[PDB]
């Protein structure tokens, strides 16, 4: 922006009104992202248009995996409020479900270096793989909590370190690295 | 179409319609939705911020009025709708609530639909 | 000496409000729901208490003299009847102040297991045992809960007095001083895009004039 | 008249008086109220961060000096009052804090003006 | 300043180039400190060049001394910040130390009187000898408070008053406080 | 003025120069009883020098009534808020003192209607009379908590009834129905 405000002409009409926008400050690129992307103050306005190609060519259920992450990623915000509000410090399971899921997806899957072949470069099961990756540890990890497991012992599962290991990967390896992770969640979790 | 709770509202809204000409139950239906959909906006994420260690019947009645109020009355996709369709849904979806919650709209109004 | 931005920062103010404003509206029916319901263990905790604590004090007190070398009688004969080190029922329980432990006084008290003393006194006195245990629970949980509802209280109280003194007038009247200057750079604006027009218009008349 | 001198600043208060230009006790008198007073209202403050209280038994005597500051001397209507009435009766109003050894005053006005 | 700020040109020519600056404030003024002088927002460059002259004639137990004393506002600052977030009675024994030295620091070391003009010029005289007294009490007050004994009693204690006529003083008076005092501070407080 | 603030030109100059500001809250509208004037945020400076002139030509204790009865709201504001969450049955029979009071001021003294011509027709006398009764029953409650008097009966009176049916007419029937509602006050106090 030439002024620092984005509340400027030039910035709104044609270099906002635009297909994406992704916003970006700069303790958000000092941690480990380049290039960064928010994750609340980035919005989509044309992608109702450009999901048939997405369900045919990629997946046919892709439409439906990047809304369901997106939805934790931006509702994280709600929390983020009450923070700089009075501070939650009741630590409930429903609380810190949302909180350490949301967390790793800004530490690791945000986090992308385009230095590397293994921390960026995305072909269609790459990008398709990652995306369900975390959607299903996620979805094991509600109905888990939910009987009286603790986030803690979560938390300290090698499973964690999996998504930790779902960005020095490459793309060629990606499709067998997934195949077999696939059932270290279901081990990790259900059983519990 | 997302319009907010209490920061919307339409300077007039009753002397280009009154009683019978959009229906007559309209009248304290119009202020009833305001009222009604504001309180659940105050808990619409006050689940595990207010802990399991205090929870009424109440409130959450109000969590489940608001995603159904969301999901049905705000939303109604691109399908067409009438006065009278879109007045249905505003009592069905008030009739989860008891009686007790409701304050805005008459007896007489009620012994019409509910 | 150290001092923010003022048009990048501009953004950020002004969604200060919508975080604060918003945010402090929902903060008041909060809180008043755990005080609310809080209130309704302290009335209902007196109820069994006051019941059982006059005929606890009733045979014990009428004991000392013809026992005092019969604790020994009690403890021994005893089978499990009295745990003396940790024989409470700790409970973990999570609350707003992090996980607080919380505890009821539950092991096993006993009730006419007790020889010698006064024949009649004796009797009741172990019979009494069952108001000393039962009783103590109803307090275990009432005032653990005065306890929990301690830092509720402090980190809420806080709140209060900050937002009523420095908070809210405070980065209400930091926009008026952003405004205010950004505006009056603007005055510099005209003065000089007169002066401006003025030459554009005095080149002309050095044609029409000149 | 509300008068609250909380910010204040005077820049001369023992030039253009002195000690028998208007009375003795007016120089000593002078910055004396001004931080009794003051650490008043400043107790009201930290009680109310930490729980409801804060205070201390050196805290309940300068709490008071605030309320006897408050509507017996600032209150007075329009009602004309002498040098001599304000600084006589000021001085049984510091004796709401064990005197003689006082912030700004020794001792040198206590025993004469009580 | 005219806007209260030093980002106006009119105000940063004293910290446009560099050398020494002080910081006065509104909120000292008030209470009638004399001088205004804050840590927090004023530096000095004439603390690698008097180093020489001050162990030339001042003392060598000098710039060291100094600095010892700079230090002790210093953790009142980290501290007085969360003074603010917690009264006085989250705060333990050992937080209070280093705030009621601070006190000192203050009440008698950032108010001099203005109808005393013998606290309206001072000497080094005046400057090492008042210093010393208060090395003593920390170093001090370090091993007494760690015998248990709680700040309140310490603040009862005649010792504290004792030290605390400083500014009421002149340096005729000087000698009377000097050597004195120093013998009582070091001995009948680690006792008592 | 678009926000409602105080740094646009047309109202800090206003604020002086005029010296009466009338706002008027949503909340306070909403309910249906009018005016909706929120107090805390109008003020009159006139009422100083128009204190002699009111009395004068109106009646005598009109200015004793204004001043006297306000008090009322401004106990109230802060008592409502989350002081008397847990009903006024819980509290001091001088905090409740404010509610049973309370009552007659707002149905009585602050209920009206646009849409009703019979009571939107006010002038001097009628207002005066409402003012004054709700002194003469404060004066009647309080003697009635100072004598343990239920807070059950009190609220139950004919007498609160006997204000509402004035409200009603205009001014014609008001004179007769002061004759009867004054005196109603003074015999169902003394009838419990």
């Amino acid at each position: 922006p030439p002024g620092g405000d984005m509340s400027e002409p030039v910035t709104q009409s044609t270099l906002r009104i635009v297909g994406a926008f992704w916003r970006l400050d700069a303790s958000l690129a000092f941690r480990r992202h380049f290039p960064a992307i928010n994750w609340n103050g980035s919005y989509s306005l044309f992608t109702s248009a450009l999901d048939p190609w997405y369900r045919e060519n990629v997946a046919e259920d892709y439409p439906e995996l990047r809304d369901a992450i997106s939805e934790l990623l931006q509702r994280e915000a709600g929390l983020q409020e009450i923070v700089q509000l009075v501070g939650p410090d009741a630590l409930q399971d429903a609380e810190r479900l949302v909180i350490e899921v949301g967390r790793i997806i800004r530490e690791d899957f945000l986090q992308q270096n385009a230095y590397h072949e293994v921390d960026a470069y995305c072909s269609m099961k790459k990008a398709y793989g990652i995306m369900k990756m975390i959607l299903a540890f996620y979805k094991e990890a509600e109905a888990a909590i939910k009987r009286g497991v603790s986030i803690d012992e979560i938390l300290q599962l090698p499973v964690l370190e999996r998504i930790g290991r779902a960005r020095y990967v490459s793309e060629e390896e990606f499709p067998a690295y997934f195949e077999e992770a696939m059932k270290e969640i279901q081990g990790a979790f259900k059983a519990l | 179409p997302p319009i907010d709770p209490l920061p919307s509202l339409s300077r007039l809204m009753n002397n280009g319609v009154g009683k019978g000409k959009t229906r007559e139950d309209h009248k304290q239906v119009s202020d009833q939705l305001y009222s009604a959909y504001a309180n659940g906006v105050d808990i619409r994420k006050l689940v595990a911020i207010i802990g399991e260690d205090a929870l009424t019947e109440n409130d959450r009645r109000y969590l489940q009025f608001a995603d159904a109020f969301e999901r049905f009355f705000i939303n109604q996709g691109q399908q067409n709708r009438s006065i009278e369709e879109s007045l249905q849904i505003a009592w069905a979806l008030l009739s989860m609530l008891p009686q007790g919650e409701l304050k805005r709209i008459s007896k007489d109004h009620i012994g019409k639909y509910y | 000496s150290q001092v923010s931005p003022t048009r990048m920062n501009l953004l950020q103010r002004r969604g200060q409000l919508r975080l604060a404003q918003k945010g402090v509206d929902l903060l008041k029916k909060k809180r008043d729901a755990l005080v609310a319901e809080f209130f309704g263990l302290v009335r209902e905790a007196m109820e069994a208490r006051k019941a059982l604590d006059q005929a606890a004090k009733e045979a014990y007190a009428a004991l000392l003299l013809a026992q005092a070398f019969d604790g020994p009688e009690v403890v021994a004969g005893a089978a499990l009847g009295v745990p003396p080190l940790e024989g409470v029922e700790a409970e973990v329980e999570n609350v707003w102040g992090s996980k607080v432990p919380r505890l009821k006084a539950t092991f096993p008290d006993g009730a006419l297991l007790s020889p010698v003393g006064t024949p009649a006194y004796t009797l009741e006195a172990s019979r009494a045992f069952r108001r000393y245990a039962e009783a103590l629970i109803r307090v275990a949980n009432t005032e653990t809960r005065l306890k929990k509802i301690g830092e509720e209280i402090k980190k809420t109280t806080r709140r209060v007095n900050a937002l009523e003194q420095v908070v809210i007038p405070g980065i209400r009247a930091q926009i008026r001083f952003i405004q205010q200057v950004l505006e009056q750079r603007e005055r510099e604006d005209t003065f000089r895009l007169k002066r401006i027009k003025g030459k554009i218009e005095a080149r002309e008349a050095e044609e029409e004039g000149g």
